RNA sequence: UGCUC
DNA sequence: TTTAGTATATGTGCTGCCGAATTGAGCACGGTGTTTCGTCCTTTCCACAAG
DNA sequence: CTTGTGGAAAGGACGAAACACCGTGCTCAATTCGGCAGCACATATACTAAA
């Protein structure tokens, strides 16, 4: 007849498990495609454009407008991902370090790890040890980068692997073909010989044939991350669970939703205010199709190469939008927020808003001395004390209390605002309809905004706080004036 | 400029090219029938170890005559270590 | 190596089972790891555990070492799981090479990994007393012989050989007998006197006791590159110059081992005394194909030598070379088409090239060559120089030269098969199931006339099989049947391709 | 003929259909060629000098065929040549020969030959995965499936 | 940790937060199983 | 918000975060910080760890697993800025017991 | 920016 | 064969070009918002020739 | 003094391109301070050569 399902657990979260995603778990997040690089339509609605950004689909950030996704208003709605496909890959400059590190852990030719079956042997009976810790997790990866930098040769392969570094801006260069003092080997031989064609027809590449290294592109790593054997993985101090090798280089981006992305509605002008990311998503978007345009009709190399660098400093700028080695023909003009500057800084998410946030049932007031109070009160006046009310539940002890206050009304200081019936939590105001009637039906178990009344513990705090002292706990007293008073006797704590 | 795209690509862009048939003749199908004669004996094999089912409902009259039997192959304790015997 | 690790656990599902699939993939993604710490990682019981372990180490899937402290630790070898899909071919060319007994012989070792020669012989006799009838029994002589053929060939060979306890070390026992291998007596058969008549299953103290044997995959795989090879030369030059190949790696296959950058040198005259009599070729034709096998401009053979008249080298790893790049070729071929496999020769053969030079030595119009070389780049066919003028690699100032790298672009296609046969395992899986409706209802009414077939078996059950509603799903039933059959050979066929890429990838690096 | 004009440009037109029939022209004389060669079957050496065609030969042969009206000089026909064997059909060899009807190159001469392929095609191009090109986005769960694929549909349905 | 379980929104386990607390209420633990009269 | 004329409440520094703690009044700045302030119910796929809606998990494409739980909207926020960084934020939920 | 403390 | 010289080989040790931090808040206000450079379409108004 | 058919111009959308007309072009560093990566470079160890 009827299914046994719960209806809510008490789950309390235990821990946190950080990881990436693989593009194919991206495309499974995201609920739509981003194509369109436009944000609204043409018509004088101005209405977000389907498929596109700013769409409905990925959340809702006007009161008006609710979400296509799920039925609700903005303020139920938490907000879908998209998942936008780019032409060519790009480093993720939050793992470009990761990734140059990588390259230097594992062969450019077998893609394997350049350890012994010794030391792996070693280092794998190292990791099994329980309770390891963030600490030695770093340190056991600084020692095994050391030990295989050490090595120049493959044991599994054979093939010769030079030193991996950082050129210019988010590029990679492995110095396979080294200059060798000594007696040269014949595979450097071979490669500088192969360039007998390019001689011929271009002679600038005789007197430049030297400094020309393996450039690892965002191809080659990716396709040397998506061979690197499983065994290995574990060896990079790496989490398979968490995440791949595959998942550093980025081939689709997440979109957030309008939630993040807020946008206002200025209709005293033709325009909206939108923020740094939704511009920088477009711009994603234009660099990619133009890509696809100049690949379509054939341009040159050089210029594909050239939007390929810029589309991969734009997607830089969105996920980081401060860097330094930014070329000065390349520098952006303007100043954008990139995730990580919304995230640090004094007003970021963690110290903005988690560490330190605002909240309500909150006042601000100038102090005045009153010796007549006690140490442990302080007076309120009744212009604030109207309006911070008090939740107080309606039991069988307070019942006649509160329905003297209901009765009051929100006009007299003693007294309450709003009323939250058990059964229903619609809230009703007080200003409105008969308060004797309600007074008259006040179950036990309701709700009632009372009025700051005395007897109530407050926190009284001065803002520049040094000690704990700096914000006491008081009992709150009623009066006529308009300023905080309390006795001079705790103006120490304060000062 | 490039024009914007209503509609995002297909989730199976067609190609021009299709696969290259696959090679005929003797050998290809009687090395087709040997793998289909090895997928359909190799299950069966002692060597393929199957699920232990649990959580019998009741037991019955019927179960002798229910009772799976099969012959078990019994490895050489010799070459394999110590820890490995039930 | 995550399309090894999927490939790997579909075979072992597909081939052993789903508790013992779960231990080879945790063996092959974590390496070596005691028994202890693998069954605490899987989360199961410890006898299915040791049930695993102990049936994939049966296979040689899976090998044991002792390490510090007497401890045991148990390491997987992905190459034998991959090579264990190469079992249809290794039965297919020992059909080919021998009679149907030594196919069954290497049936029996493949289907059960480590046995003794007296049990597979027996096993041989048993299974091939159902192929003939009228009384035949099948002796264990000829089954012995054929046996001992293929062992002198070097494709059986003998597992490792526990030492005798007594000899070494009397005393505590250790926790591994340390299984040590011997060349010597790795393809010496024992002298087994003892006959018999196999069984035609009517269904109503070992003198080779501890010698156990398997299939050597290394003469297969070297058999396999002879073949490709003799291919290769015939479709190039003649059969008579693939018939020449094929005595001289014949001759040469005992006197070098499985991996040598050339073999050893043959003069004129033993080629030519060594060669079938069949063809009537006399000693100045030879000297004139090899002269002129010598110079072709693919080095599959080589003088390396002028004593003894006529002296001459074969280039395996120059072949083998050939062979990677007629495949890369190829398949560039088939994906872009006739005009990209053009501008890919073009770039191959001129180690260094541009766009310009591209464009003027293929005679391809523009817009269309730089599309089909981005297209390439976008695949990872293709690796750019940039060669910079300045150290700040700003694009504006630099040179882009397209060059193709073997090594990277091999490797790339090799996973590419891979990840391809694991597609179309898992399409076949999933045909197989949403029709597991379908298939046991045929099975079910099938066996109603497999069922009491000569007993009891009345002409009334013959017109009523059909009566059922299975007649219309029929045709679904052999649509399933033709795309399974479409899949394996399809697997099969690209089990090729992946030898080759394996080979060119395993004799290209000297594992120092 | 490099800033303006060409043998393949015709008013600022590149004829692809004028190369390709040149193309298709070139690897017919030189098959015919291989295979009255292989059938004459007189002697190795004979039959791979005769399989063997110069540049001048196959030059003087397509102006006998005279397909278009403009002059094709021997280095046009030497890059058509090239450009076959850029295609993996043709093999190109530079023999020894001082002076004759050629006299194009000092000592040296290009015979060109028909040749086979060295191996047919492979089996990675006979599966839908392998000529995929939305193949990096393959994955077990998900929109793109091989269970849900099109591809083998349309293969298997073939 | 504090900080961590200031932005999760969870009491955090110095302070009050370190020990549990127990109700009082009249119980009786393990009370009487009723007999099974089949089994 | 902020300013008076934007109607804005006063603002815990993180000074007054610090004092609370050292009192120790943990439930105290449990209200404070998380109910009276930007306290939210979210939807959470106790098998992948990711964020759902409407006790739905677009992810699994299933509903068995999803839970309710409380949690301040800076912390979703978070959280979703973080999956915007590919860095995935798995929550394994369990009992409060 | 100006301030208030 | 052995002591002395040359080379390599890595280690280690001193710089110099990077990236990151710099009190808590409260309160007012004035600015300005992305655009803009050139081309085309549309609408309007007025140089003369006409009543 | 009213009028009109045709013409010019001015204003407002609109699309190619990238917020600077041309291609230049500067200054200052805001103060530590803890990483670092290069180079360098040193010293000794090992191996080859002369006696
Ligand atoms: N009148 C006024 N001037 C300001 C305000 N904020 C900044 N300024 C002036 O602008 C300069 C500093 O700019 P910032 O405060 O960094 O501007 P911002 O915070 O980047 O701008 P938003 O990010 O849009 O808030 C100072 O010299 C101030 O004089 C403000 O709220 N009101
Ligand atoms: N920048 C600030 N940070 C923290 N508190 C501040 C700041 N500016 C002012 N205050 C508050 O004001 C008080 C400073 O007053 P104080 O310096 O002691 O007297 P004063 O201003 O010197 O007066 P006299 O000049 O001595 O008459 C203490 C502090 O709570
Ligand atoms: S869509 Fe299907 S056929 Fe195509 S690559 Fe993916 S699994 Fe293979
Ligand atoms: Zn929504
Ligand atoms: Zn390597
Ligand atoms: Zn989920």
């Amino acid at each position: 007849k009827e299914q046994f399902r719960e209806t809510d657990v008490a789950k309390k979260i235990s821990h946190i498990c950080f990881g990436m995603k693989s593009p194919e778990e991206m495309r499974q997040q995201a609920h739509i495609q981003v194509v369109s690089k436009n944000l609204y339509s043409q018509d004088n609605q101005h209405a977000p454009l389907l498929y596109g950004v700013l769409d409905h689909r990925m959340g809702t950030s006007e009161k008006d407008r609710p979400c296509e996704t799920c039925g609700k208003n903005l303020a139920d709605c938490l907000g879908h991902y998209g998942y936008i496909d780019l032409e060519l890959p790009c480093f993720h400059v939050g793992y470009f370090r990761a990734v140059i590190g990588i390259l230097q852990m594992i062969c450019k030719t077998c893609c394997h790890i350049m350890l012994s079956q010794e030391e792996k042997k070693q280092f794998l009976d190292y990791l099994k040890r329980p309770g390891l810790t963030y600490l030695q997790k770093r340190g056991l990866k600084k020692k095994i980068s050391d030990k295989c930098r050490k090595k120049n040769i493959c044991h599994h392969c054979g093939a010769f692997n030079g030193t991996v570094k950082k050129c210019g801006l988010l590029k990679i260069i492995h110095e396979k073909y080294k200059t060798n003092k000594k007696v040269v080997d014949p595979i450097v031989s071979n490669f500088l010989q192969s360039f007998e064609t390019a001689i011929e027809h271009n002679k600038e590449v005789e007197p430049l044939l030297g400094r020309a290294q393996e450039n690892l592109n965002p191809l080659v790593v990716l396709n040397l991350f998506k061979r690197i054997p499983a065994e290995d993985v574990p060896l990079l101090l790496m989490n398979p669970e968490a995440g791949k090798p595959s998942d550093l280089i980025l081939t689709r981006l997440l979109v957030p939703p309008l939630c993040i992305r807020p946008s206002v509605v200025s209709d005293l002008k033709s325009g909206t205010n939108e923020d740094d990311l939704t511009m920088k998503l477009t711009e994603i978007i234009f660099l990619n199709d133009v890509i696809k345009k100049h690949r379509i009709s054939g341009a040159k190399t050089q210029m594909i190469m050239e939007d390929w660098d810029f589309l991969q400093l734009q997607c830089a700028l969105y996920i980081n939008s401060e860097l330094s080695g930014i070329p000065l023909n390349m520098a952006p003009k303007k100043w954008t927020r990139g995730f990580v500057q919304r995230l640090k800084g004094k007003q970021g998410r963690f110290r903005g808003n988690l560490s330190g946030k605002r909240v309500d049932f909150s006042g601000r007031t100038v102090i005045s001395p009153d010796p007549n109070l006690r140490i442990d009160e302080v007076a309120v006046p009744v212009h604030v004390a109207k309006i911070l009310t008090f939740p107080e539940k309606v039991n069988k002890a307070n019942i006649n209390f509160l329905r003297k206050l209901v009765q009051n009304g929100p006009e007299v200081h003693p007294g309450a605002n709003f009323i939250q019936q058990r059964h229903t939590q619609m809230k009703r105001f007080l200003k409105y309809g008969n308060r004797e009637k309600m007074a008259q039906e006040l179950k036990y178990g309701d709700i009632v905004e009372r009025h700051l009344i005395d007897g109530d513990v407050v926190l009284f705090n001065r803002q520049p706080s040094l000690h704990k002292l700096s914000i006491m706990a008081h009992l709150a007293r009623v009066k006529p004036h308009r300023t905080f008073r309390f006795n001079e006797c705790v103006c120490t704590p304060y000062n | 400029l490039p024009d914007v795209v209503l509609k995002p690509p297909p989730l199976f862009p067609d190609t021009d090219y299709k696969p290259v048939p696959l090679k005929t003749g003797e050998g290809e199908e009687y090395m087709l029938a040997l793998k289909q004669e090895l997928r359909e004996t190799m299950k069966r094999m002692p060597y393929f170890i199957e699920t232990p089912e649990e959580r019998q409902d009741i037991e019955r009259y019927s179960k002798r005559y229910m009772k799976v039997y099969k012959e078990e192959w019994i490895p050489d304790w010799r070459r394999l270590p110590r820890e490995m015997m039930p | 190596t995550q399309a090894e690790i999927k490939l790997c656990s579909l075979l072992l599902q597909e081939h052993f089972g789903e508790i013992v699939e779960k231990i080879g993939v945790h063996l092959i993604r974590t390496g070596s790891q005691p028994l202890r710490v693998i069954a605490h990682d899987t989360g199961t019981s410890l006898d299915q555990v040791k049930k695993a372990l102990c049936v994939l180490v049966q296979h040689n899937l899976v090998s044991y070492q002792v390490h510090k402290r007497g401890v045991v630790e148990y390491e997987a070898q992905c190459s034998r799981v991959l090579r264990m899909l190469r079992y249809p071919r290794y039965i297919y060319t020992t059909k080919t090479l021998y009679s149907d007994t030594g196919e069954l012989i290497v049936e029996e070792l493949l289907l059960n990994g480590k046995l003794t020669m007296s049990a597979v012989v027996k096993k041989v006799a048993d299974r091939l007393t159902e192929t003939m009838e009228d009384g035949k029994t099948m002796d264990y002589a000829e089954v012995s012989n054929t046996f001992v053929r293929l062992a002198d060939t070097h494709f059986v060979q003998r597992c490792p050989s526990v030492p005798t306890t007594e000899n070494s070390d009397p005393g505590p026992p250790p926790p591994a007998p340390t299984l040590v291998i011997n060349e010597k007596d790795m393809y010496l058969v024992p002298k087994l006197s003892l006959i018999g008549k196999g069984k035609r299953r009517r269904s109503s103290p070992i003198p080779d006791d501890g010698i156990y044997w398997q299939a050597n995959l290394d003469r297969f795989h070297q058999h396999f590159r002879d073949q490709a090879i003799v291919s290769a030369v015939a479709n190039r030059m003649d059969q008579t110059s693939s018939e020449i190949v094929r005595t001289m790696l014949r001759m040469s296959e005992i006197t070098t081992s499985s991996s040598a950058p050339f073999t050893q040198p043959l003069s004129s005259n033993e080629i030519f005394r060594s060669l079938p009599v069949g063809y009537n070729i006399s000693k100045q034709v030879l000297d004139q194909y090899l002269t002129l096998l010598a110079d072709d401009p693919l080095e599959f053979v080589g003088k390396s030598g002028d004593s003894g008249g006529g002296m001459y080298v074969i280039n395996l790893h120059k072949a083998l070379a050939s062979l990677a790049t007629a495949t890369l070729e190829s398949v560039v071929q088939e994906r872009f088409g006739s005009r990209c496999a053009r501008i890919f020769r073009l770039v191959l053969q001129k180690k260094h090239i541009e766009q310009k030079q591209v464009e003027d030595f293929a005679m391809i119009p523009a817009k269309e060559a730089k599309d089909m070389l981005y297209k390439m780049l976008s695949e990872n066919f293709m690796s750019l120089q940039e060669i910079p003028k300045t150290p700040d690699h700003a694009p504006s100032r630099t040179f882009y030269l397209y060059t193709v790298n073997i090594l990277s672009a091999a490797r790339m296609l090799l996973h590419r098969c891979y990840k391809s046969i694991a597609n179309l395992i898992e399409r076949r899986q999933f045909e197989t199931k949403e029709n597991k409706r379908l298939l046991e209802k045929s099975q079910r009414v099938e066996a109603i006339i497999a069922s009491m077939q000569a007993t009891g078996a009345e002409e009334a059950q013959l017109q009523e099989i059909e009566e059922m509603i299975t007649a219309p799903e029929r045709q679904q039933l052999e649509t399933l049947k033709r795309n399974v059959n479409k899949l394996d050979a399809s697997e099969i066929q690209v089990d090729e391709t992946i030898f080759l890429l394996e080979s060119y990838i395993e004799c290209t690096m000297k594992r120092q | 003929r490099s800033v303006t004009g060409g043998a393949w440009y015709s008013d600022q037109d590149f004829e692809s259909e004028f190369v390709e029939v040149l193309n298709q022209q070139c690897f017919k004389f030189l098959q015919s060629k291989a295979e009255t060669a292989r059938e004459s079957k007189q002697n190795p050496m004979i039959q791979r000098n005769s399989s063997f065609a110069s540049s001048h030969e196959v030059w003087k042969y397509i102006c006998e065929l005279g397909i278009s009206k403009v002059e094709l000089s021997m280095e046009d026909i030497e890059t058509i040549l090239n450009t076959l064997i850029y295609d993996g059909k043709v093999e190109m060899t530079i023999i020894a020969a001082k002076e004759g009807t050629v006299g194009s190159v000092d000592g040296h001469m290009k015979l060109y030959r028909a040749v086979n392929p060295i191996i047919p095609p492979t089996g990675l191009v006979r599966a839908p995965c392998g000529l995929c090109p939305v193949f990096d986005d393959c994955h077990e769960g998900g929109e793109i499936s091989p269970s849900n694929c099109i591809y083998m549909t349309e293969w298997l349905e073939f | 940790g504090v900080s961590e379980c200031i932005i999760m929104g969870i009491p955090m386990n110095i302070g009050t937060g370190l020990f549990k607390l127990l109700h009082k209420a009249d119980r009786d633990p393990n009370p009487p199983k009723r007999p099974l009269i089949f089994d | 918000t902020e300013g008076r004329s934007r109607d804005g409440g006063l603002r815990l520094g993180e000074m007054e975060r610090d004092c609370l703690i050292g009192y120790g009044a943990s439930m105290l700045l449990l209200e404070r910080l998380m109910i009276s302030s930007d306290a939210f119910e979210v939807d959470v796929c106790g098998q992948c760890g990711l964020l759902g809606y409407s006790g739905w998990c677009h992810y699994c494409k299933s509903s068995c697993h999803v839970s309710s739980l409380r949690i301040p909207y800076a912390c979703k926020l978070l959280f979703q800025e973080l999956q915007s960084m590919n860095i995935i934020p798995r929550l394994k939920l369990s009992k409060y017991n």
